[PDB]
RNA sequence: GUUCACCACGGUGUGGUUGAUGACUGGGGUGAAGUCGUAACAAGGUAGCCGUAGGGGAACCUGCGGCUGGAUC
RNA sequence: AUCGUAGUCCGGAUUGGAGUCUGCAACUCGACUCCAUGAAGUAGGAAUCGCUAGUAAUCGCGGAUCAGAAUGCCGCGGUGAAU
RNA sequence: GACCGCCUGGGGAGUACGGCCGCAAGGUUAAAACUCAAAUGAAUUGACGGGGGCCCGCACAAGCGGUGGAGCAUGUUGUUUAAU
RNA sequence: UUUUUU
RNA sequence: UUUUUUUUUUUUUUUUUUUUUUUUUUUUUUUUUUUUUUUUUUUUUUUUUUUUUUUUUUUUUUUUUUUUUUUUACCA
RNA sequence: GCUGACGACCAUAGCACGAUGGCACCACCUGAUCCCUUCCCGAACUCAGAAGUGAAACAUCGUCGCGCCAAUGGUAGUGUGGUUUCGACCAUGUGAGAGUAGGUCAUCGUCAGCU
RNA sequence: CGCUCAACGGAUAAAAGGUACUCUGGGGAUAACAGGCUGAUACCGCCCAAGAGUUCAUAUCGACGGCGGUGUUUGGCACCUCGAUGUCGGCUCAUCUCAUCCUAGGGCUGAAGCAGGUCCUAAGGGUAUGGCUGUUCGCCAUUUAAAGAGGUACGCGAGC
RNA sequence: CCUCCUAAAGAGUAACGGAGGAGUACGAAGGUGCGCUCAGAACGGUCGGAAAUCGUUCAUAGAGUAUAAAGGCAAAAGCG
RNA sequence: GGUUGGCUUAGAAGCAGCCAUCCUUUAAAGAAAGCGUAAUAGCUCACUAGUCGAGUCGGCCUGCGCGGAAGAUGUAACGG
């Protein structure tokens, strides 16, 4: 091992997945209660016809077809449920 | 004013140098006041005699305030004095001089000049199969071990010294058995990359090496080594090479040191058999001094403890026999002054009868 | 002349005695204002000394017997 | 009479200012005077000194040296113990 | 007076070596080189004793007041200076 | 009871 | 190498819990002494190996390196 | 024409600088009895009011100083098929970012009030 | 409500070792030898030229760096072989390579000569015996024109 | 078990790959109503300074978020 | 030709190194591009004039080539 080079540094630790991301996109039909959004953070956030979880989750309060949209001062994404 | 690079310079006048062979040891040293209060008795009447009396009174009470404090049980084997009319400054060499006083515009620094010449600086390599040490050594002292915070270490592509032998086989994994007999080929590899560290190393410095260890692991190494021809010693009979001091392995290796200064002494002679084919060696105290002084010699061969006295006037560029005390002293002051090199031959390799050589350059 | 006998040289072996040397090691002596202590000389601060044994860096200590070449009594 | 136990109406160093003398001359480097300031110091560790009676302790007053410059030296008396 | 033993400067040394004796510890017989001008005995005069006896002094004890802590005066050391 | 040295 | 143990005053050793640095021996100055010991009074004295890091605050909590000890480093 | 409320939109809408505005409106403003305020404070919140002023704020207007937006062309990358000296290249389909020219001192809706 | 059942889907409430005295079933699914792949490391070569060489980079050597060749050291991998491919050294007997140790031909030289140093060509032959140690090697003694470097299952145990 | 990367712009995705955390805390640090806005810098100011508290002016957050990291956070999810 | 430019250095004279690149006779001639000397010396070069007489010089890019290029049973690195 003639170089005293090689030595301990552990780490072989990692977290399972959560599955987060966009479930429905937009212009897609959607029933109230399916989940639209599984996220960490507002990083979208719930418009017109959409609600959050307490762990952000957005999910849509009625039928309808799913809108995303940039809107506010903040140039924030915003998801919403269309009746259409 | 306690170096050469001062005595040298410092000019006065009168500039008196006294020199008294010591002893290290007890009672050989108990007779070294005696010498001491002997040579400034000549000091101070050869000092009457060519100058006043108040220059004589005022060098001799001030070399007295320096030598009221001297212990004579720290002496080494020359004690050198150098006084003017207004500094003293005493010094003890390891150096073997025989004793004398020189009264001149200069300080007699020849022996400070012949122990600067036999200066060797040198590399130690200790050899072990577990392991290899790398220490610096200049004469008889260490200059430095070469362990973990050093700066010659810092950018290194090898392993860096100490070197453990921390091979498969050493550790007894990695895929080799004891069977198969592989020992002296992971010694010869071990020592291969011991050598790799080694040339990294001195290819910033570039000193000769001594390689110190087992006969077999000096064999080894020897085989291995990339630039053997700048190995100049190789010591077995070492003692503790794990466990023992940079100090004590330099003190085990002088003995090869010494050799090793008497052998370049013997070549050269070579160079002074070269110069006088070329004629271009001058052997004559006259001509050997005329080109010392108008800058023609390049090196200077001295029969260690050849002093002679001599008129010398630098106006006719004339040495007639006999004044000043120390004529190859002048000659080695004009060789080293205009850039020459000076080398204290020993008695057994220059003969008594040609004592002094010059190799000029021209 | 030959042969045998005696025998000098010389040879072989194995011892004895003794000179010079020998890594290393034991004590003795000399040499400086060295280090450690203070054992003895005063009752020397535990009287000392002799034989002997054990112990201890070192002078020494301790036991057993002996002596006075022991002061104070 | 007052102060009434306080770093004070204790202590008087140090510093600022203004002067008087002596002396050719007071910056280095004099002594006094005045005003202002007001420092440490609240009884002193280990240790250590003098004293047996007009003594110790305490209080002043002189002199030599000396133009000026004693808290030192040499003397004088006052009060005056303990053991 | 008879016979026997022993000494011949101090150390080295009652040691080494060799014998003999001893289980051993050791004993016994017993050198040399070298080294030093001394080493010793008895007595004398002193001095000294963590020897004895007797005695004195602010020596202690019994007391009074201090010094050692502060500031200042003065002297010394050390340091500093051209010199202190 | 505990006083080493020069 | 690996796993543990640690690194602090002159030395050898104590801490520590995030809110601080310790005995002892020294060392320096005193004092006793004819003078030195011994002894007695005073004092001084810590980048807490280094280096990132956390904290308002770290010698202390994390991480790295570096000395130290140990204990291991085996089968062909 | 202007003002205020609530919105769309969320910098070509912003910032900076300058000018205009007090008849309505708005804002400062006056006072602190009362309602209600202050871990203290009539600062803010609140109430009761019109002596003053458009100073500040605000609104509008002006500009290119900053910001912001931003082509065209080219380049990089890239899906598929092929080749390759593994850098890439060819055919086809796509095509940035940066940068440049340039643009920008917004545009609209509902209601009420003064003119 | 009671688990560092933390080997965290938790075998039992309850549990360490040794075997060179060993044994069985298997595996080239997987190590030790040798082959293969690779070439980091190694060895050899070349490029640049700071410097050393008294002057003078390039007679000789070549710092800092760069680029290759070989398979050749130390390694990496686990492809072959575990219904067996015997390990080191010696002996005997070899065979090949050339990066040449001697002998042969050369250029340069800090090549006067004698001796060398480097590099080019060259593989036809030749290329010690002993002391120590199991040694290969290595050191040492004495030689020789020289005592080459390697590959061949680190050639060769159905040859010892 | 959690966070980031590897992970090739949906999800998922391995290595004895590269980096860090957890095995809790809290009856308020939960609910609601109401209210508020941070860090820093400069200037002025008793002790008081580089930095305490006070006043002023800039300041989309360069702070905070019980804790690792990521993603979020002005209707604040931050602070009373 | 000033002139061995100045400095430095034993010596540094165009030519170890450091600091300028000036002037003069000029058709031209560097305070010198090399060899050389311990240093000078010496031999060349740049440059100019003459002779001859027609094309010539050096960089850049691109294609294909050359060297760099040594191995082990036998050619043995187009299968022949």
């Amino acid at each position: 091992a003639h170089k005293k080079a090689a030595g301990s540094s552990r780490n072989g630790r990692d977290s399972n997945p959560k599955m987060l991301g966009v479930k429905i996109f937009g212009g897609q039909a959607i029933v109230a209660g399916n989940i639209i959004v599984r996220q960490r953070g507002t990083e979208f956030h719930a418009g017109a016809g959409v609600g959050m979880g307490r762990d952000h989750t957005l999910f849509a309060l009625n039928d309808g077809v799913v809108k995303f949209a940039t809107k506010g001062k903040f140039n924030r994404r915003y998801v919403m449920v269309e009746e259409a | 004013k306690a170096t050469l690079k001062s005595l040298r310079e410092t000019k006065a006048n009168p500039a008196v140098s006294i020199f008294v062979k010591t002893h290290r040891e007890h009672p050989a040293n108990d007779q070294d006041p005696i010498a001491l209060k002997n040579q400034l008795k000549i000091v101070e009447e050869r000092l009457t005699n060519e100058f006043d009396k108040r220059t004589a009174t005022t060098i001799l009470d001030k070399i007295h305030a320096e030598t009221k404090e001297y212990n004579h049980k720290y002496n080494l084997d020359t004690l050198a004095i150098f006084a003017s009319v207004d500094d003293v400054q005493l010094i003890r060499m390891p150096l073997d001089t025989p004793e004398r006083v020189v009264i001149s515009n200069r300080f007699a620094t020849r022996d400070l000049v012949r122990d600067m010449a036999s200066a060797v600086h040198y590399y130690t390599v200790v050899l072990t199969r577990d392991k290899a040490r790398l220490i610096e050594a200049a004469n008889d002292r260490v200059v430095a071990e070469f362990d973990t915070d050093n700066a010659k270490q810092n950018n290194m592509e090898g392993i860096p010294f100490p070197i453990d032998n921390n091979g498969l086989y050493t550790t007894g994994d990695g895929g080799s058995d004891r069977s198969a007999n592989n020992e002296n080929s992971y010694l010869k590899e071990f020592f291969n990359q011991v050598d790799k560290s080694v040339q990294e190393l001195w290819g910033e410095h570039k000193m000769p090496l001594v390689i110190v260890g087992d006969v077999r692991n000096i064999s080894y190494y020897k085989e291995v080594c990339d630039r053997p021809e700048n190995i100049i010693a190789t010591v077995s009979n070492l003692t503790e090479l794990e466990d023992g001091n940079a100090q004590r392995i330099i003190d085990g290796v002088q003995d090869a040191v010494e050799g090793y200064r008497t052998s370049l002494h013997e070549a050269a002679l070579g160079e002074i058999d070269k110069a006088r084919g070329a004629n271009a060696l001058s052997t004559d105290l006259q001509d050997v001094y005329r080109a010392a002084f108008q800058g023609a010699g390049e090196t200077l061969y001295v029969r260690r403890g050849y002093i002679q006295a001599a008129k010398v006037d630098e106006d006719a560029q004339t040495l007639t026999m006999a004044v000043t005390d120390d004529a190859v002293g002048l000659i080695i002051e004009h060789v080293i002054n205009n850039g020459g090199k000076a080398v204290f031959m020993p008695q057994e390799m220059m003969s008594a009868d040609q004592p002094i050589a010059l190799v000029t350059r021209y």
